[PDB]
């Protein structure tokens, strides 16, 4: 996971 | 989705809700745009952790997340395509775009409803200036230190920000290019968040909602001097005509 995702598994 | 509104699914009908199947209802994972009735766009990062198509089933028509939608109609992935270059690099996602072919237990693709509409893919150039005010919509988080998640839909409004701007150190410096979208409000007061990531970025143009990004990175939500960052559709028409068509 990049540190700037807007992912919910992240 | 911060600051906007809370809406149903008529002002954004083109809205896909993907959610991964468990082992036992499945769980929401992302956004999506249908961008014609057989064929889903959303964010490749939605995936990564799961590649199989199986493993997904995609709800056009909704707008409370994980029940029951007056007019919903239920997909199944019988394509699930991740662009070649996709990549991660420790900040942001690169390349991220995914196309879902999307099919009913019956073999349908999408019924055009009120509820359930395609969006349009941008043209190769346009000449003519449109709004760089664009709206986005979710089932992602209010604000970015909020636990928990809001079930119903939200949209809102942002302001296209110049590539030249986002690359500027203050922003996101070199991780920005060519092929990313940023976004934000002039007063950093509205933006997408987490949980909206796959979701549509709807400009209008040559008088059409026209599908301009899709939800990817961002450092926080709605921080000042950090645009919502969306990967630049209209640089992927060919991969996606080559595909879909």
């Amino acid at each position: 996971c990049p540190a700037y995702s807007r992912y919910i598994g992240c | 989705i911060v600051g906007g509104e809370f809406t149903e699914v008529e002002n954004q009908p083109w809205f896909a809700a993907i959610y991964q199947k468990n082992k036992s209802p499945p769980s929401f994972k992302c956004g999506g745009s249908l961008i014609s009735p057989c064929w889903v766009a959303s964010a490749a990062h939605c995936f990564i952790q799961l590649p199989k198509k199986e493993n997904y089933v995609v709800y056009l028509g909704q707008s409370k997340e994980s029940s029951y939608n007056p007019g919903e109609m239920k997909f199944e992935v019988e394509q699930l395509i991740l662009h070649e270059y996709y990549r991660e690099d420790s900040l942001a996602y690169h390349n991220d775009i995914a196309l879902l072919k999307i099919r009913t237990s019956t073999g349908q693709c999408a019924q055009p409803s009120r509820s359930i509409q395609t969006i349009a893919l941008p043209p190769r150039f346009t000449d003519a200036p449109f709004g760089s005010d664009c709206e986005i919509t979710g089932f992602g988080k209010e604000s970015e230190s909020d636990y928990l998640y809001p079930k119903n839909l939200k949209m809102s409004v942002v302001k296209l920000v110049s590539h030249e701007q986002c690359m500027q150190p203050h922003y996101y410096g070199s991780e920005i290019n060519y092929k990313m979208l940023c976004a934000a409000d002039p007063e950093w007061k509205t933006d997408s968040c987490k949980g909206d990531s796959g979701g549509p970025l709807i400009c209008n143009i040559e008088g059409r909602p026209t599908l301009s990004g899709i939800v990817s990175w961002g450092r926080g939500c709605a921080e000042k001097n950090k645009p919502g960052v969306y990967t630049r559709v209209s640089h992927f028409l060919d991969w996606i005509q080559s595909h879909i068509g």
